[PDB]
RNA sequence: AUACCACAAGGAGUGGAUUGUGCGGCUUAAUUUGACUCAACGCGAGGUAACUUACCAAUAUUUUAUUAUUCAGAGAAGAUUAAUCUGAGAAUGAUAAUAGUGGUGCAUGGCCGUUUUCAAUGGAUGCUGUGAAGUUGAUUAAUUUCAACAAGACGUGAGACCCUUUUAUUAAUAGACAGACACAAUCAGUGUAGGAAGGAAAGGAUUAAAACAGGUCCGUUAUGCCCUCAGACAUUUUGGGCUGCACGCGCAAUACAAUAGAUAUAUAAUCUUUAUGGGAUAAUAUUUUGUAAGAGAUAUUUGAACUUGGAAUUGCUAGUAAAUUUUA
């Protein structure tokens, strides 16, 4: 249930670096991109059912890596068909 | 052997959600000439779009919270 | 210029000594060697994750070796050696 | 007292950063990790068995890991340098030898076949002895354990600690969890590359009169 | 054969009183729960109030996917304190993921404990039999080293190795070996002498094969099956509990006094010459920590039992037992 403004704030970070660090605090916001931390984790959990990203949880921390099906999908989302300069 | 708690009291009801229809159109008036007569007040940092929340002793901004 | 060596094993602090003693004392300036006695951390803990059997305890430890040099020199004479004699596992925090 | 407090904190970083590689790098088989922290690029060094897959592909795995390690340690990016190397001998790495049993047990090959293959590899490698133990639900309701010993192995004292290499892995299955333990006894070499350089105190050789 | 978790020679106890703690029963709305000879009972590193917390009495808030139906920008679902912004999903179904200190340690892993201050154990050569199979004395903590022997050699465990204290001095290195002499053989054991140290220098740590339906699902994003699905067997808030009182038991702290008490200059001087020993219980007043005291500290008063304990039983051989102090 996140807005479209912050949902593109997530997909823009995945095209550059491909990785994201999430903590496990239940009443905080992420410093890199301002989303409530319980809502941001539920966003990543819905991305896994499409298969675009795989996760790893160790020592109260999340480490997520997108796959080739996600990195194909994510740069296609922000894609402009033609650019005239 | 935990079980379901059966409560002899019924559920206390929650207040129902309300929403006033065409709440944004109240702030403008339409003349017979076709021109718009503006009655509500727009806050000075956000004069373009937002209106000030009309309280008796206070004027309130919904974006920045400026108080007057 | 108080400069120190702090390690975790004995064998690393030894090979840094005869490399530094020949390069610093014999060439430019004088120095002083100073070794500090060791500092030991103790965490006595119970072994089993239960309270059933015969209660035994275990003592864990961690040791720090400290050797300090006290040098008074010119400016670049010590600072050329920091770039030259940087060894791999040891830390050497230099206080100019 | 203050200088003791710093060395503890960098080790709790090391415990968390080790178990990431045991979850993320099953495909290429890392042997170990090493961390250098007191240089201006803080150095993460990885010994993987198969580095030719990574640098040959030039994927994001060199770069995706590089973003996480700095953002975990709150350092900015392009301040960490990750160096990749090879492993010398695949037989002496017990993490890779136990990982192969995790692959082979999933193809319904029986445990007597899978344990018999790992003893043959180290006999070609040159280790003196190994020990593999299987334990759990092997044939039904009751549980047991079976161990398969090859060669000689020493398990007492400090000179045991320089000459063994052990690891515990588990395999999940549809009924219960099965534990897998593997030990490898390293042979002597006085170069220091393959094994420990120092000699056993039991064995005493006498020079000839000549 | 062997042994202070067995006696013997010895010495301090316990069981007898008071109190702090853990177990059993009982009571109540709830007094959450695992463990029961060595091998359960100051044990879960479980020490007094909210959390911890699983119990009772009440309140408030909700993860995802495929797909069915009805909504929804002529503004879903939110945030704020009825009117102000932001704005695109929502409501009920069904499968499939997610959650539970809810059950099963007689369905498992891992980590442990007990046997165990036990000493045994594996190929290869030869010999005996059709075959399964098999190869006395001394001494040592130890199938640990000898001697005789159809057996001759090897490997694992023990040992060797590692950490602490002690003498010295370049502070990381020497120093001890049963070395020396004596006690008729080898392997040993005992006594004297020199030495900081004489017999494993003293004390620890590591630690075979194998066994137990030993304990641990209430440490774990370790897990199979089962059970539960939104005032949830989820999670949050406020009070009450785990500590209650007829009564049985285990582990401990002060005592029953001149080998003592008060005072002090700590042998200046003085007093008590038998209940001025003993401190439980309780009152009034000042006060510390905490959101919150039947919680800790100070002044004065009240002053219980108790005059060495029945049957029985635990530990201990040198700077040991016993007594008095000291950090985390
Ligand atoms: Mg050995
Ligand atoms: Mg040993
Ligand atoms: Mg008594
Ligand atoms: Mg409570
Ligand atoms: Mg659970
Ligand atoms: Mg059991
Ligand atoms: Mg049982
Ligand atoms: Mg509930
Ligand atoms: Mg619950
Ligand atoms: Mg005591
Ligand atoms: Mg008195």
């Amino acid at each position: 249930s996140l807005t479209n403004s912050q949902k593109v704030a997530v997909m823009k970070h995945f095209k550059n670096k491909g990785s994201l660090l999430v903590y496990d605090r239940k009443l905080e916001k992420n410093e890199i991109l301002d989303i409530n931390n319980k809502k941001l984790r539920s966003y990543i959990q819905s991305l896994k059912d499409q298969g675009y990203i795989e996760e790893h949880y160790v020592w109260q921390q999340l480490y997520c890596f997108a796959t080739e099906s996600g990195m194909k999908y994510f740069n296609d989302q922000l894609e402009i068909p033609d650019v005239i300069e | 052997n935990k079980k379901k708690k059966a409560f002899k009291t019924p559920k206390i009801v929650k207040p129902a959600v309300v929403k006033e229809k065409m709440g944004w159109l109240k702030n403008f008036r339409i003349g017979t000439d076709g021109s718009v007569q503006v009655i509500g007040k727009m806050c000075e940092k956000c004069d373009d779009c937002s209106f000030m929340r009309n309280m008796k002793f206070n004027y309130k901004c919904g974006k920045c919270g400026l108080s007057e | 210029v108080h400069i120190d060596i702090s390690t975790t094993n004995k064998s690393a602090i030894t090979l840094a000594c005869e490399k530094f003693e020949a390069f610093a004392e014999n060439f430019i300036e004088s120095l002083e060697k100073e070794v500090l006695p060791k500092q030991v951390g103790l965490v006595p803990t119970l072994k089993t994750p239960c309270g059933q059997g015969t209660k035994t305890w275990a003592k864990y430890k961690i040791i720090v070796h400290q050797v300090r040099y006290v040098i008074t020199s010119s400016h670049d004479q010590l600072e050329k050696v920091i770039q030259f004699l940087k060894n791999f596992p040891e830390i050497n925090i230099n206080l100019g | 007292n203050k200088i003791l407090k710093k060395f503890i904190a960098d080790g709790m970083i090391f415990a968390e950063l080790k178990e990431l590689f045991e979850k993320c790098l099953i495909n290429e088989g890392f042997s170990s990790l090493e961390l250098r922290l007191e240089e201006s690029p803080v150095k993460v060094i990885l010994k993987v068995v198969k580095p030719h897959d990574l640098i040959g592909d030039k994927k994001w795995k060199v770069n995706q890991i590089q973003h996480l390690v700095a953002s975990r340690l709150s350092l900015p990016d392009s301040n960490v340098v990750v160096i990749i190397d090879k492993v010398v001998e695949k037989g002496l790495c017990p993490i890779y030898q136990a990982n192969l049993i995790k692959e082979k047990m999933l193809a319904n090959i029986p445990h007597k076949r899978a344990a018999n293959l790992v003893l043959k590899n180290t006999k070609f490698a040159g280790a003196t002895g190994c020990l593999v133990t299987i334990s759990g639900k092997l044939k039904g309701l009751r549980a047991c354990t079976k161990k398969f010993l090859e060669g000689v192995v020493i398990k007492s004292g400090q000179p045991s600690r320089d000459y063994v290499k052990k690891h515990i892995t588990t395999v999940n299955t549809k009924q219960g969890v099965i534990g897998i333990q593997v030990s490898i006894m390293l042979p002597h070499d006085p170069e220091g590359i393959i094994g420990p350089s120092t000699l056993l105190p039991d064995k005493i050789v006498v020079l000839d009169a000549k």
